[PDB]
């Protein structure tokens, strides 16, 4: 639950303030969802600490 | 299996505290850092 | 043995068919005939080259689903001088010969005099420059000495696996096979990416990449390890997996699956982060000849399907702890893995996703039957798992 | 390498292009590069688009250009300890390069290199607090607010035009050089990255003045012309070689330019699309000396 | 051989285990003294180092124009990948089912834990205007600015965050029952509270040791990818730019390998002072050094092969600036680091095929202190030789290091020696636990026979 949640919200945060916050024309990279690459990385990261954080919080 | 404190009386009380604790502490982020300027 | 004749049966019916289609589809086109025996090819090596491979981790690192496996890496790994055998129309096909097997033009293109030669028609100076590399005769030499390399390895091991069944000591031929696979695991990883290369990439040497190879190691790992999956499923009422195997080398192979598709999704995504995000065009037409004409859509298939479906239900646990279930993900997942052969190798031929003939699907279909049909008379040579070996106590559990 | 591009009159008259079809048809067998990006970049088809032709046939290399692009630009002095170090401050730099058949007595070739302002840019998408982006004109926008050290835009500039204040290179006790210093343009502190801007300061003040005046004629459309912005390199350059100018509007002079057959960006297999294109050096040999 | 020596009961274990934290501190070695004192006085040319930076600049290290990334980076990448064989011991040897993960992972871990301390600094050290590191954090501020989120040092802020927090999360996960051994086997009252705190009131429940083992599990399984994800991530922040050098799409598992390789050669080099001088020969045992030098031999050999695959694609490519690039690694200003590279890492690992010299001890010490040079010479072709010369031959320059970045570099390695002093002081360098559960399975085997 938690590591979907995570993933959501690293996706999510990536596309709100690259995309529809603040669209940044930055090396020519597109700006909608084919900027889907450079946005993996961050979503998995936060998908890892998020399920990580549930792992260790939720059996204590 | 179950939890270990599962019949607890405390255990719905102290959910809803967290719940309550964590719905204030993000409304209140959400206020200053968007609603406050 | 019923099992194991149900399955060499129907390997031999689609290897028929396949060949059928195939030599159908040559007489109206013999172009694409190769074009689509080279995807083939590359399909139907993903079975044997990953049965050597695993057959060399499990050596070094035992396992029960090492132990549980290993006749069946053993079975699959033993038919790669018959596809050293098999290798020759593609061999012939970028020979001097192509012009007496109804190829216009040759099958590499490198394999081009006007390209590599200069004053030609074409001279494409890239082309040019790997001309001693990138030559007919180079390039099967080095694939002969692979299926060498390949043939004397894998027969190696099957005839200590064998002769420590039959008469010997049990721990004395664990420790040469164990440092056989070890100076195997480093000539194999070497001698699969660079044959990965003179196979695949060489069709367009305008393109490099050097995770390629290991891709396709990742790729042959995941199809052998959902193959093995779809096997283990077939055979597990012998007579020899009832008495010495439980549930554990089912969620061990789960597992592997799992890890390998992630894995392989992997070697994917950092290619084309690396690709997209530094915008060479020395790199860049690659993931444009496999976004443009509707191969975006087999992209999304594969984002979807390959990765999304099998991440998913092999990340719960009764999901490969049954065999039924893991079959199935197995099923699916060889499904996506000739998908994403098909992705990889067919937009350098067809150029369009309508432009794909039926024979692009007979011939991996077929040869892939004929890799059934080969590795089930390999099994059924031999008992199905090492009763005596060291490692026979991983599978009491 | 393909960097500087030298041809002759006589072929030139014949066909403009055969500088860029000659290097292309050695490096790919064809005339033309069918160079393919994987990124869409933006669109410029309405809007100022703002960019710089250098002429190589027409530049001496007197570096007057680097002296006004210091004078406009508040670009600091730093020590000949520091220039030895390797970290010379220029926004501009005049690359001679010494290429012949003889390197005991070779032809000298000059060429002024500055930021290309790329449409595709390589240090912008190695920033990791967008403190290089780029504008709806054209231009790639080094913020020094914003620019937080890191030193990767330096890396993935193929150019290598981008230069970083290392220790404290600006004076911050001289009152002369304090009154010496633009006040229309920043004076930068240690830890951030500079490179050339296109005089953005005198883009902006044309750009506010084009507006003005289209408000106050009620017109509701800033146009600014040909002459309204000249950058202080271009002010400066004693032979015309820089040209700045806008690239949409086709009767502006370095749309001209670049409409000639022996206009090139340099390292276009780096899909970075450069706005600072260059005109190849063409040469006028004698037949009795040369030909 | 074997992983436990015979001879141990589960009280000889936790004695033996819990002993040489819980003494006293006037009962402290004298060797445990001298080691603490050179990596305090390192520590103290750590902090004068970090003091004289950021009085002065990033200017006093050998940076220029077109070298931005010099060793300051390098050894970020040194420090980072030191971890990945500790949370590959933690981590992937828990999922792969490995029983000789029970008597290092807790010292490797450490050894991880404070890696990633070192090579953390190094960012906001580098960085030019070190009190703004929180701009690459997606931090509310009244700008509405966000960091870019396309370049890879974004990532590399989200992967050695979740890095850093993961690790040390599995860390203090795996301490809890050694937090409650410790409090049991304490003597004053007040060190008592001091474990029982962290500890939580453990217990030792069979349904708490349910839900532990679960969350291990799944703490491994979800620190595999997080650790490959990380070093593939630390490979991007080369490989996302259009540098020749750096261009290269086999750098992830290239990145993985060469941290993989350089971790266990530090983390052999670690073990064998603690093996002969604690007494932890039936715990770390010559197999645990002989599949450690294996695991070494065969990440090394990956190594070997993206070496092999960088040169391929150097010859292959029809490309100047890649037949450049190998010609400047070569025959170059800094081809001294390209030729120790070669020798330290592809001649030293051929001893490593043989079982006598894998089995040997200071054989095994030379390799490791050789592989570690050689994967710092790794990182220093990888990053400076490829800045060094680029794409325009007008902008190439020679990156000559300092004393400041290599005053840096020693003062990381007093800090990191300093904390492993620390942590070797006050916690147990192998899980009490985890090896008595493992002399529990090996009796449970010899009973199965
Ligand atoms: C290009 C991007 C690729 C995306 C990669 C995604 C991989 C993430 C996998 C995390 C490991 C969890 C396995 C738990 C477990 O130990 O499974 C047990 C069975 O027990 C259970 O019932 C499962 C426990 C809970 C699982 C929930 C996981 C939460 C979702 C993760 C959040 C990520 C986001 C993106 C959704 C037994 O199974 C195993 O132990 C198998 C472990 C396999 C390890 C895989 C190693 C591959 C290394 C390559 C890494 C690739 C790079 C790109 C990351
Ligand atoms: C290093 C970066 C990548 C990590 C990916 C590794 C995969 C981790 C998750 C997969 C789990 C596999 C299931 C568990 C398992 O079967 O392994 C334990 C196994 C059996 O142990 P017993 O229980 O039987 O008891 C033995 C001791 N008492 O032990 C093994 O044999 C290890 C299996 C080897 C794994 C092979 C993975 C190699 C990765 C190759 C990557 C490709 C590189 C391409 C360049
Ligand atoms: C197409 C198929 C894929 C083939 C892949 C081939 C390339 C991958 C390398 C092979 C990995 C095998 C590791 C062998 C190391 C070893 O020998 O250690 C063995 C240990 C324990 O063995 P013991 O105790 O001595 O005896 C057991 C028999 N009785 O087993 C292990 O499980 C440790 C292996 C841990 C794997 C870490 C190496 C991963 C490489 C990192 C780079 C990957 C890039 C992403
Ligand atoms: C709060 C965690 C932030 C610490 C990590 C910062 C990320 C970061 C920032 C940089 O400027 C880098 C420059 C070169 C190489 C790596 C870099 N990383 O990783
Ligand atoms: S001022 Fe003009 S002629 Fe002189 S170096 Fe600059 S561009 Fe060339
Ligand atoms: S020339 Fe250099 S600094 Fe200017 S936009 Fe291009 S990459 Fe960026
Ligand atoms: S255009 Fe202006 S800022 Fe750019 S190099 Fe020329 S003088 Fe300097
Ligand atoms: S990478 Fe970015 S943070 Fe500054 S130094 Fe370069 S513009």
């Amino acid at each position: 639950l938690f590591g979907l949640i995570g993933a959501a919200s690293g996706f999510i945060l990536q596309y709100i303030g690259n995309l529809v916050d603040y669209p940044l024309n930055v090396g020519g990279r597109p700006l909608d969802i084919t900027n889907w690459p450079a946005m993996i990385p961050i979503t998995f990261e936060s998908g890892i600490l998020l399920a990580s954080f549930a792992a260790a919080i939720g059996m204590i | 299996m179950q939890p270990e404190w599962s019949g607890d009386p405390e255990v719905k009380p102290v959910f809803l505290a967290v719940t309550l604790t964590g719905m204030v502490a993000f409304l209140l982020m959400v206020w200053l850092f968007a609603f406050y300027w | 043995i019923p099992q194991l004749g149900q399955v060499q049966m129907l390997g031999l019916a689609a290897a028929v068919i396949g060949i059928g289609v195939l030599a159908a589809g040559y007489f109206l086109s013999p172009t694409s005939f190769f074009e689509s025996y080279i995807y083939g090819y590359y399909v139907a090596m993903t079975i044997p080259l990953g049965c050597l491979g695993f057959l060399m981790v499990q050596h070094l690192t035992g396992g029960a689903w090492g132990v549980t496996v290993r006749r069946m890496l053993e079975a699959g790994a033993a038919t790669l001088p018959i596809m050293g055998l098999l290798f020759i129309p593609i061999a012939l096909g970028y020979f001097d010969t192509y012009k007496a097997l109804g190829l216009e033009h040759p099958l590499y293109e490198w394999a081009n005099p006007e390209v590599v030669t200069p004053g030609g028609a074409e001279f494409d100076p890239i082309i040019a420059h790997k001309v001693p590399w990138l030559s007919p005769l180079w390039v099967t030499a080095r694939i002969a000495i692979f299926f060498i390399i390949w043939s004397a390895l894998a027969l190696t091991l099957r005839a200590w696996s064998r002769q420590q069944d039959a008469g010997g000591d049990a721990k004395k031929l664990a420790t040469r096979m164990r440092r056989l696979s070890g100076i195997g695991v480093a000539l194999f990883v070497i001698t699969v990416t660079f044959f990965s290369f003179d196979v695949a990439m060489s069709l367009d040497p305008h393109w490099f990449s050097t995770i390629y190879g290991a891709h396709y190691m990742a790729n042959a790992g995941l199809m052998t390890l959902a193959f093995l999956a779809l096997m283990m499923s077939r055979v597990r009422d012998a007579a020899l997996f009832r008495e010495y195997v439980s549930v554990k080398p089912i969620h061990d192979i789960g597992k592997l699956i799992f890890a390998f598709t992630v894995l392989w999704t992997y070697m994917s995504y950092g290619q084309l982060v690396i690709i997209w995000s530094g915008d060479v065009a020395e790199f860049t037409p690659w993931y444009v000849h496999r976004t443009q004409h509707g191969w975006v859509f087999v992209a999304l298939a594969l984002m979807l399907f390959a990765f999304a479906l099998p991440f998913f239900v092999l990340l719960f646990r009764g999901t490969k702890r049954n065999l039924n279930t893991l079959a199935t993900i197995a099923g699916w997942i060889v499904v996506m893995r000739f998908v994403d052969m098909a992705w990889i190798i067919l937009p350098e031929f067809r150029e369009h996703l309508w432009d794909i003939a039926i024979t692009d699907v007979a011939a991996p279909i077929g040869l892939i039957g004929l890799v059934i049909a080969l590795f089930a008379a390999n099994v059924q040579q031999a008992p199905l798992l090492p009763l005596r070996d060291p490692n026979m106590e991983q599978l009491q559990n | 390498r393909d960097i500087y591009r030298v041809g002759e009159f006589k072929k030139f008259k014949e066909d403009p292009k055969y500088i860029a079809k000659e290097v292309y048809q050695e490096e790919y067998g064809r005339e033309t590069p069918n160079y393919q990006s994987l990124q869409p970049g933006d669109d410029y088809t309405g809007r100022n688009a703002w960019g710089m032709t250098i002429n190589l046939n027409a530049c001496i290399g007197c570096n007057a250009c680097v002296v006004a692009c210091q004078a406009e630009n508040n670009i600091a002095v730093v020590g000949k300890d520091q220039v030895s170090r390797g970290r010379e401050m220029h926004w501009i730099r005049i690359d001679r390069y010494f290429a012949g058949e003889d390197l005991d007595n070779p032809s000298i070739y000059m060429m002024p290199v500055n930021c290309m302002q790329c449409e595709k840019a390589p240090c912008e998408v190695v920033c990791p607090v967008a403190a290089t982006v780029h504008d709806y004109e054209g231009l790639n926008n080094m913020v020094y607010n914003r620019c937080v050290g890191t030193k990767y835009c330096s890396n993935n500039c193929p150019y290598k035009v981008r230069r970083f204040n290392f220790l404290q290179y600006s004076d911050t006790t001289t009152e002369t050089f304090k009154l010496a210093f633009n006040p229309d343009v920043t004076v930068r502190i240690r830890g951030v990255m500079e490179k050339c801007t296109y005089c953005v300061q005198r883009i902006s003040g044309a750009r506010i003045a084009a507006k003005r005046a289209a408000v106050q004629a009620g017109q509701s459309s800033y146009v600014i012309s040909d002459g309204a912005i000249q950058t202080a390199c271009e002010q400066a350059c004693p032979t015309g070689a820089i040209v700045f100018g806008d690239i949409n509007d086709s009767n502006s002079r370095v749309a001209k330019w670049k409409a000639e057959g022996h206009n090139y960006g340099l390292l276009g297999f780096l899909n970075t699309v450069p706005r600072t294109t260059y005109l190849a050096r063409v040469r006028n040999p004698s037949e009795e000396l040369e030909k | 051989e074997a992983y436990l020596l015979p001879g141990e009961t589960y009280t000889s274990i936790s004695a033996k285990i819990g002993d040489v934290p819980l003494t006293p501190p006037l009962k402290t070695p004298k060797g445990w003294l001298a080691g603490f004192s050179v990596a305090f006085f390192m520590l103290m040319i750590f902090f004068v180092s970090v003091t004289w930076l950021f009085i002065r600049g990033v200017g006093i290290w050998g940076i220029n124009i077109p070298v931005g990334w010099g060793m300051d980076i390098i050894n970020f990448v040194w420090w980072i990948g030191i971890g990945h064989a500790g949370t590959l011991i933690s981590a992937i040897l828990l999922l792969l089912n490995q029983g000789w993960r029970n008597s290092i992972n807790r010292f490797a871990e450490a050894m991880t834990l404070f890696a990633v301390a070192c090579a953390g600094l190094y960012p906001i050290l580098h960085l030019g205007r070190p009190w703004l590191f929180y701009w690459l954090i997606p931090y509310p501020n009244t700008h509405g600015m966000w960091p870019q989120f396309r370049s890879a040092l974004a990532w590399d802020v989200f992967a050695i965050s979740t890095y850093a927090t993961v690790s040390l999360v599995f860390w203090l996960v795996g301490l809890i029952p050694d937090f409650a051994t410790l409090r049991d086997r304490a003597k004053n009252i007040w060190v008592k509270r001091l474990y029982g705190i962290a500890a939580l009131g453990w217990r030792g429940s069979a349904r708490h040791w349910h839900r532990y083992e679960m969350a291990s599990i799944l703490l491994a399984g979800l620190s595999t990818p997080l650790v490959v994800s990380v070093h593939s991530i630390i490979s991007l922040d080369f490989a996302i730019s259009q540098v020749p050098g750096w261009q290269v799409t086999v750098f992830p598992p290239y990145f993985v390998a060469g941290a993989v390789f350089a971790g266990f050669a530090m983390v052999l080099l670690l073990m064998i002072p603690v093996r002969t001088f604690y007494g932890f020969e039936n715990y770390i045992t010559l197999h645990h050094l002989d599949v450690m030098a294996k695991v070494m031999l065969t990440t090394g050999m990956i190594v070997v092969y993206g070496y092999f695959m960088e040169v391929f694609a150097s010859l292959y490519s029809g490309n100047e600036f890649e037949e450049y690039l190998l010609y400047n690694r070569l025959f170059g200003p800094s081809s001294w680091a390209y030729w120790g590279l070669l020798f330290c890492n592809a001649v030293a690992i051929q001893p490593l095929w043989f079982k006598k010299v894998r089995q040997n001890i200071p054989a095994l010490l030379i390799i490791s202190l050789i592989v570690s040079v050689g994967m710092w010479l790794e990182r220093y072709v990888i990053i400076v030789i490829s800045l060094e010369r680029d794409f325009l031959p007008s902008s190439w320059d020679i990156y000559i290091p300092t004393i400041w970045d290599w005053s840096l570099y020693i003062g990381t390695f007093g800090l990191f020696f300093t904390l492993l002093f620390l942590f070797i002081r006050v916690l147990p360098m192998i899980n009490i636990f985890e090896m008595r559960l493992f002399l529990y399975q090996e009796t449970e085997k010899a009973k199965q026979r």
